[PDB]
């Protein structure tokens, strides 16, 4: 039943144990909580793989590949009786999972969360599509910001962080001040087009009048894909929302230039770059 | 630790929808569903089942059809398997099956792209169940009588041949004796059932050798009728009836019907991780003097170092450290003995020949348990650590603690590379007494003293004496100064003023008498090297003395009583009467049977071999000489005290002085494996055939001789009924017949020979004007030509002919003959130089006559100067595309003469539409005439007889080799570097003035036992597993008169058939119930065999077992076991002498149970050791005598019928696959020695 | 043989050693159907046959065939 | 870039293209046997032979010389 397990789910089961114990907790001390699990997953390539040979391929592959099982089977093992959920929003996902989670703790529902980001590259077709849309860099790099940006360079990652109410955390990497998501309306220039005029808005909803001070920001970690369109549209809207303020306001960077674009894992894989560098 | 399944790049859709292709990935490891496959073990590999590919392909077809396997009754046609697939112990192999849905064709690729199997498949629309009838020849009222073959019986005959089928594949339950009927067991696996049908096909009576499938013509499976045709045994299992109709070539079983399922030969590949350990069992004295003196190498050195060094009184030390000191001509003198100081294990300095093993041995059975702690002081220079781990690892019952201790850490440095694999405990040690904890007391201590001599005599020995363990052993080796070299070692490497520090024999004698020792052994060399074994004795107790001379076996309940005696330290067994009292074997059993383990079970034996050898008395002087020595094993032959030891055999393939020999290959495809085998005429020339003898001056190779000595062509496509697919080379020769006449002739094979048996319908008188050379080139060549052109292609004069390869043998002749009746010739030829030879040799050739031969260009060329009409006959001997192109040169009414065999052999396609040119296509095989010499052959002979007298036929260019370079004669012919014939010469011809010579041919010929067809051979227990094989093997090596003995008679089907068949092959076989343990019985037997013909062979294979440890043994469990072996052997010895004046072979199977012993076979042991005496008597009397101590015997022994596999580890050994036994026995038979061992090593 | 496909092939298999196939038929011939060359190890000889190839080409061979009739 | 060799090619029926509409020819390859086949929509056999990449493309085979002016 393990050779029919999507390698994501395999190493998710590990990284989230590695994460729960990372912060001084014994996973067992959670057994039976109102604790939830939120997984950002875009591609479950492994599932199709073990679903083509109709004499060869077995029935319990789906208990090890169906997307929901990415969260469900993580709840199943740790005995986490609160929400179990996988979200697909594409490149964002894991970050909107880590949002969806934060809210659920904040609001009483839970006392702790497993937030996961998953994305493993198996089927070459996938990539081929992405190239036929020209969002892939022949270069094969994520030149962030730089003018030498064609497209991004897809990378994989299984990553997990454990959220908790402070009155229960033995370790604190950082504290979540705010989060929210919106969605580019109907842009006249296609669905792939990143609408900065709408990303600005999102960044506002969370700061000045209904959030922290745009002046407190030391570092904003961009998306920083490396699109000849994406990069400007984003960075523009960024300054157009965080910058009536002196000193070199926000130093900026993007893990994605170090490692590639983990797509739905990006957000959380990004957060990890951030927490790491803080420590 | 454990790694898991990562969906793979190619696992995802990479083309599109395709109902017509399937990749199957087979995993064979013990977990997989497809583990069953590991039971298809052929010759020891796990081949994926011929049958298997059809099962895939079938599966693959129902895929494309959306239907399952049980609804798609299939039809195969013209299926052809090309290579089989070897499944690796672990990992995954992939077979891909592709379907052509309109052409009905199909193909099976592998991962690597190779072709595996091709044919045509399709749904079978009108499945006619009447095609699967099971109706007999009549009503058999023969249940309860009959004689069938039992599942066991069947796979016995197969596994014999090379088919190591495993359980999940042993599906043949029962079989008719001829293998035309029977019952196959259902498995719910087509791959098995299908391959079982193949079994039955392969399972002919008297068909030997290893056969894989290769073509089917038409398989037809209909799973509906199949479910029906099936039944259920009482077993609760499932089976159906199989039937084979060899006259129609069809196997049917349940719902699967084969047609034309042609299988074919495969080469057995000798896995040399199963080469047998061959040992000779000579008697060895403890008192050996003047040893060696048989090495031409060691005597060319007591004079090359007593000749440059005798002026002061090449390769190795005393030659290199003594010569490089006269080259510079004491300080740098110890600097020219050290670039060659490890050049010190020198042949002379070191005595590693037989002596070393003879004493290590003595020491080794003198401990209860076959485990031995060994230690070696002065280990660096005197490297005994190289030899004794090897001498010991030789025995099947061993456990070794080797410990190499040296004064410095330095000297054990070059040994880190060497000691790590022999597994040797190391440490530090200087012969000054102190025996560390790092020694903890041993069993044997060894020491090379032709070394940096210890410095001290009895101080070095006071340590070696303080590491004994009760009464262990000491082996030491000093160079003695009572010789020309003994004092010449002392002077050299140790510059010391007392460098002459190496005492003499008497001086070492009392250096041991001091530590309380006893010289157990002594090996005095001729050059001065001497070997000392030493054992130091802890007091003896109450020495019980039991004589074992009786025939009763009373002593049995007396040794069963001496197992009540507590620590009876000395319990000595001793024959005094019978010189055939196999105690030596007995002992070896008890000496490690729990009860007498530490019993110090000793033996004493009287084996005088000639009459004037009296000298054996107890109670007196010698009894105590031997009790003092204490040695476990004490034998006495005509003067010397020494045990019976095992030594390695002299290896060299026994040759013989002959006037007859034929050359054979020893390994299909490796030309180095060519030698001169003994001709069977060297064994007997019976008046009958004798008036046909012929001595060969020249034998000539032909192409077939090569393609076989290579292996491009299977001994399959050779016409004729063949006793032995073995000997098969040479068919042309020239010499003088028994008349004295002067002849050239052909011969179906075995032509490469000093002598040959004249085929009278195919031998001609060679004219006065032809040398014997020139004559020896003609026969094949021309006949093949005349047969092709004239008889078969009915060539008429003034036609056009395309002869390929004009340079060739057949070529030159072809041309000569076409040119004689004046045809337009067109020849092909590879060399620019061959264009030359030909243009010369035949003047009537234009430049228009020549085209190439390494290429298809010849077609275009023939089509030009033929005005697009083509040639009237083609003599094609070329391959694939070139043959096809040769077909296209055919003009209307033309005739293709296919001399070639490759394209033919592989069932290549021929474009039928060529037959509209009213063309006729001639397959041609001269070997199909010849022996079978009919009318047609005569017609072809007188075409030669005539063409000769009309000068049409002329000798070719002869590139002649000496009878030594037979090998190169082949490789030279290999690489097409020849014009005309290649001829191997055997006798320089007899010159000018008419000589009537009479040749003195001495020749170097390897021995191969053959049976004169007039002598009769006797094997007792001839119906027993092995005997049946010995009989088989006998008939093969020639025997015509067998006498097989058994107490009951023919009782198994598997016997019933072997004997029934041998009778059909013309062998005179006689099953006898005469028992040889009674003298009257023996004479009855020999007289029986004599009515068949003088007796030439006597093999004693009979044996009854009585397994039981010594406390279960009764004095008649003992007498029963020896009656067939000792009593039988003895009687047959007597009777044989009294009246068998033509006996050549007297053979007797012993066992290693007599050698190293087996717990619970104390009786078996005795009986067997007994025979080894009687055989030694005979050898000593100059009579044939051979006892073989076999190890575990596989393929058919008492083993395969009792226990189980050829994988069973018995007595620390493995089953010798009978095949190997026979070829070992073959070696043994032509040996001097009386006793020889043979067993395989376990782990 | 004057028969077709599978029947021709099956007719080939009735050949004994040294046997001779007389192919009078024309269908299998005409479509360049495959012939299993391995049949020629039986030292068999295969005869394509067209009487129309002599008929007006009235040569020696035709005469031979006529006096077999005569 | 794939200079090819056909062998023993054989066309069985030809295909009639209708004034309008679409016809389908399917080509199947046997990569080890070098064989090939051409089916049609209806399953029928259209053309069969052997094809393969031509390793040593000998341009001298395309000689348009001739010494008859
Ligand atoms: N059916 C029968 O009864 C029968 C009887 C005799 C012989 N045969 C067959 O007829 C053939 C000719 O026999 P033979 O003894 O007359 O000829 P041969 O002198 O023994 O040599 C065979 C010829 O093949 C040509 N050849 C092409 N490539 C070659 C290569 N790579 N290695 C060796 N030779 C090569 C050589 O001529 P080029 O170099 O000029 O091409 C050579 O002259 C043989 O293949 C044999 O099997 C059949
Ligand atoms: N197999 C091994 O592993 C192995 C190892 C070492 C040595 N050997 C040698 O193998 C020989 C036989 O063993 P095997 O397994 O090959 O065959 P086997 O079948 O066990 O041979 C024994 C047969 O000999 C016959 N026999 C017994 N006493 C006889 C007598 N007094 N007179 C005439 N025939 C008698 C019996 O035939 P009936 O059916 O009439 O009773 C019996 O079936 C022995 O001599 C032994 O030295 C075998
Ligand atoms: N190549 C030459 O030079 C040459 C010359 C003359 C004739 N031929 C050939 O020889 C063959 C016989 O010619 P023929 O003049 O003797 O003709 P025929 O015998 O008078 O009639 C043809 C025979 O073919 C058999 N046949 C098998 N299946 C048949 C079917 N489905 N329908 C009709 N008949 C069938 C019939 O015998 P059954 O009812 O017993 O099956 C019939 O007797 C012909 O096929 C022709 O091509 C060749």
């Amino acid at each position: 039943q393990a050779n029919t397990m999507d390698p994501q789910l395999r190493m998710l089961l590990e990284v989230t144990y590695e994460a729960i114990v990372d912060g001084g907790i014994n996973p067992a001390s959670l057994r039976g909580t109102s604790t939830g699990v939120w997984v950002g997953v875009s591609s479950s390539d492994a599932s199709e793989a073990l679903s083509r040979d109709p004499e060869t391929l077995v029935g319990y592959s789906m208990i090890g590949c169906q997307r929901a099982m990415m969260a469900n089977r993580l709840s199943f093992f740790f005995d986490f009786k609160g929400p179990s959920i996988t979200i697909d929003t594409a490149c964002s996902s894991s970050l909107l999972a880590l949002q969806s989670a934060y809210q659920a703790i904040r609001g009483g529902e839970c006392s702790a969360a497993v937030v996961g980001g998953l994305n493993v590259l198996l089927k070459p077709n996938s990539s081929l599509q992405f190239m036929k849309l020209g969002m892939l860099s022949q270069d094969g790099t994520c030149r962030s910001f730089d003018a030498e940006g064609t497209g991004y360079c897809r990378a994989e990652a299984v990553v997990a962080v454990l959220l908790t109410k402070k009155s229960l955390a033995r370790r604190v990497y950082a504290t979540i001040l705010n989060a929210g998501t919106n969605t580019d309306g109907s842009k006249e220039q296609g669905v792939t087009f990143p609408s900065g005029d709408v990303q600005e808005q999102l960044i506002r909803s969370l700061y000045a009048p209904a959030g922290p001070d745009p002046e407190s920001l030391e570092y904003i970690e961009a998306h920083g894909t490396g699109t000849k369109v994406g990069d400007p549209q984003e960075l523009n809207g960024i300054v157009n929302a965080l910058c009536a303020t002196r000193r070199e306001p926000l130093l900026i960077g993007s893990t994605k230039s170090n490692m590639g674009h983990p797509e739905p894992a990006s957000g959380v894989a990004a957060l990890i770059k951030v927490l790491l560098s803080l420590e | 630790s454990q790694a898991w399944d990562v969906p793979s790049a190619a696992d995802f859709p990479s083309g599109s929808s395709c109902s017509s292709v399937a990749v199957y990935k087979f995993d064979v490891s013990p977990e997989s569903p497809d583990h069953y496959l590991v039971d298809h073990c052929i010759d020891g590999r796990v081949l994926f089942p011929g049958t298997g590919y059809l099962w895939l392909t079938w599966k693959t077809l129902a895929r494309a059809l959306s239907q399952n396997l049980e609804e798609t009754p299939v039809v195969f046609e013209d299926v052809t398997l090309h290579q089989a697939t070897i499944l690796p112990k672990t990992g995954t192999v992939s077979l891909e099956v592709r379907l052509l849905e309109a052409s009905h064709a199909f193909e099976v690729s592998d991962s690597n792209g190779s072709l595996i199997a091709s044919g045509k498949v399709y749904q079978w629309e009108s499945p006619d169940p009447k095609l699967f009838d099971t109706r007999a020849a009549v009503d058999p009222a023969d249940s309860t009588a009959e004689f069938r073959l039992s599942q066991g019986d069947v796979y016995k005959d197969l596994r014999l041949r090379g088919y190591d089928y495993g359980p999940f594949f042993q599906l043949v339950l029962e079989s008719d004796l001829e293998g035309n009927r029977g019952r196959l067991q259902w498995n719910d696996s087509w791959v098995s059932f299908l391959d079982a049908m193949l079994h039955m096909s392969i399972l002919a009576p008297g068909q030997l050798g290893l056969y894989l499938p290769t073509r089917f013509t038409s398989i037809r499976i209909d799973p509906v009728t199949h479910r029906q045709k099936l039944y259920t045994l009482q077993d609760t299992t499932q089976a159906a009836d199989v039937v084979v109709d060899r006259n129609l070539n069809t196997v049917v079983a349940g719902g699967a019907l084969f047609l034309g399922a042609h299988s074919s030969v495969a080469p057995r590949r000798p896995q040399e991780h199963l080469k047998p350990i061959l040992e000779k069992f000579c008697f060895t004295p403890h008192v050996e003097s003047g040893c060696l003196a048989g090495n031409t190498a060691l005597q060319e050195e007591l004079q090359l170092c007593r000749g440059l060094a005798q002026a002061l009184q090449l390769p190795r030390l005393l030659a290199a450290a003594c010569q490089l000191q006269l080259n510079g001509n004491l300080g740098q003198v110890l600097a020219q003995e050290r670039p060659l100081l490890c050049d010190d294990p020198l042949l002379s300095g070191l005595l590693d020949a037989p002596a070393l093993k003879a004493c290590v041995d003595t020491a080794l059975e003198n401990m209860a348990s076959p485990k031995m702690k060994v230690v070696e002081v002065l280990a660096g220079d005197g490297q005994l650590y190289s030899r004794i781990p090897a001498l010991l690892n030789t025995q099947p019952v061993m456990d070794l603690d080797y410990t190499a201790t040296d004064r410095n850490p330095q000297a054990l440095e070059a040994a880190q590379a060497k000691l790590e694999q022999l597994h040797v405990t190391q440490g530090q040690w200087d012969p000054a007494n102190p025996a560390p904890g790092s020694l903890g007391k041993a069993d044997l201590l060894v020491c090379n003293c032709a070394l940096a001599t210890l410095g001290d005599p009895a101080v070095a020995v006071g340590n070696m004496a303080a590491t004994l363990k009760e009464g262990g052993f000491l082996l030491l080796h000093t160079l003695l100064a009572g010789h020309p070299l003994g004092e010449m070692v002392g002077f050299l490497t140790s510059p010391e003023q007392g460098g002459r520090h190496l005492l003499s024999q008497d001086q070492w004698e009392s250096l041991f008498a001091g530590a309380s020792l006893h010289l157990v052994a002594l090996k005095r060399s001729f050059y001065g090297s001497v070997l000392f074994l030493c054992r130091q004795q802890t007091p003896q107790d109450s020495p019980v003395f039991l004589s074992v001379e009786d025939t009763s076996f009373r002593w049995v309940d007396s040794l069963k009583d001496i197992l009540a005696d507590a620590s009876s330290r000395p319990v000595w067994l001793m024959a005094v009467g019978c010189s055939t009292s196999g105690v030596v074997g007995m002992v070896n059993c008890l000496r490690k049977e729990p009860g007498g383990h530490r019993i110090r079970c000793v033996l004493v034996s009287n084996l005088s071999s000639t009459s004037p050898a009296p000298e054996m008395h107890p109670s007196s002087s010698e009894l105590q000489k031997v009790l003092q020595g204490d040695l476990v094993m004490n034998v006495y032959r005509d003067g010397a005290w020494g045990a019976f030891r095992h030594f390695p055999l002299e290896q060299d393939r026994p040759e013989k002085q002959t006037e007859h020999a034929f050359v054979n290959v020893l390994s299909r495809g490796d030309l180095s494996s060519i030698r001169w085998v003994c001709s069977p005429l060297h064994y007997a020339l019976p008046a009958s055939c004798q008036d046909r003898l012929c001595s060969v001056y020249y034998t000539s190779l032909n192409f077939r001789d090569v393609m076989l000595a290579t292996g491009k062509l299977s001994p399959d496509s050779i016409p004729g009924k063949w006793l032995t697919r073995d000997c098969m080379l040479g068919m042309e020769f020239s010499g003088r017949d028994a008349s004295g006449r002067r002849v050239m002739g052909m011969v179906p094979a075995e032509g490469l020979a000093t002598s040959v048996l004249l085929l009278q319908h195919a031998t001609w008188e060679v004219p006065s004007t032809w040398t014997l050379e020139e004559a020896a080139s003609v026969p094949i060549v021309y006949t093949t030509a005349y047969y092709s052109l004239v008889v078969r292609g009915r060539m008429q004069p003034g036609e056009s002919v395309l002869i390929h390869s004009g340079s060739g043998g057949v070529g030159q002749a072809a041309i000569a003959i076409a040119l004689s009746r004046g045809c337009r010739v067109f020849t092909t030829v590879g060399s620019a130089e061959k264009r030359a030879y030909l243009q010369a040799r035949f003047p009537q050739l234009d430049e228009t006559c020549f085209a190439n031969s390494r290429d298809t260009s010849f077609e275009q060329h023939v089509l030009r100067h033929t005005a697009g009409k083509g040639v009237d006959l083609v003599l094609n001997s070329l391959a694939e595309e070139k043959l096809q192109a040769s077909v296209r040169c055919l003009a209307q009414h033309g005739r293709f003469l296919e001399i070639g065999k490759f394209d033919l052999s592989n069932n290549h396609a021929l474009g039928m539409a060529v037959f509209l040119k009213n063309v006729t296509f001639h397959g041609i095989l001269l070997d199909s005439l010849f022996e079978e010499g009919g009318a047609t052959w005569q017609e072809v002979s007188e075409l030669l007889k005539a063409g000769i007298q009309e000068g049409v036929v002329q000798p070719l260019k002869c590139t002649v080799f000496p009878r030594t370079k037979v090998e190169a004669a082949f490789r030279y012919m290999a690489q097409g570097k020849h014009i005309g014939k290649v001829v191997i010469q055997v006798r320089e011809e007899e010159q000018g003035p008419a000589p009537r010579g009479l040749p003195p041919i001495a020749l170097t010929g390897l021995s191969k036992t053959f049976c004169p067809p007039h002598k009769s051979y006797v094997i007792t227990g001839g119906l027993g597993g092995f005997g049946l094989q010995l009989a088989q093997w006998l008939r093969l090596r020639g025997a015509q008169k067998l006498v097989l003995t058994s107490r009951s008679g023919i009782r198994t089907g598997y016997q019933a058939r072997q004997v029934r068949e041998w009778r059909r092959q013309g062998v005179q076989v006689l099953v006898s119930t005469s028992n040889a343990s009674s003298l009257d019985g023996a004479r009855s037997l020999i007289t029986e065999a004599t009515q068949l013909g003088p007796v030439g062979g006597v093999f004693n294979l009979a044996m009854v077992l009585r397994d039981a440890v010594l406390e279960n043994q009764t004095p008649e469990f003992f007498q029963d076991v020896s009656k067939p072996k000792y009593s039988g052997t003895a009687n047959l010895d007597r009777v044989t002498r009294e009246a068998c004046p033509e006996l050549d072979y007297f053979v007797i199977f012993s066992s290693v149970s007599c050698g190293r012993g087996n717990a619970g076979q104390a009786n078996y042991g005795f009986a067997n050791s007994a025979m080894e005496r009687i055989c030694e008597k005979r050898r000593h009397d100059g009579l044939p005598g051979l006892a073989v101590q076999w190890g575990a015997i596989g393929d058919v022994g008492v083993v395969l019928e009792t226990m189980g596999t050829n994988d069973t580890v018995i007595g620390g050994t493995l089953p010798q696959r009978i095949a190997s036994c026979l070829e070992v026995l073959d070696l043994f038979l032509s040996q001097p020695h009386p006793v020889l061992s043979s067993f395989v090593l376990a782990e």
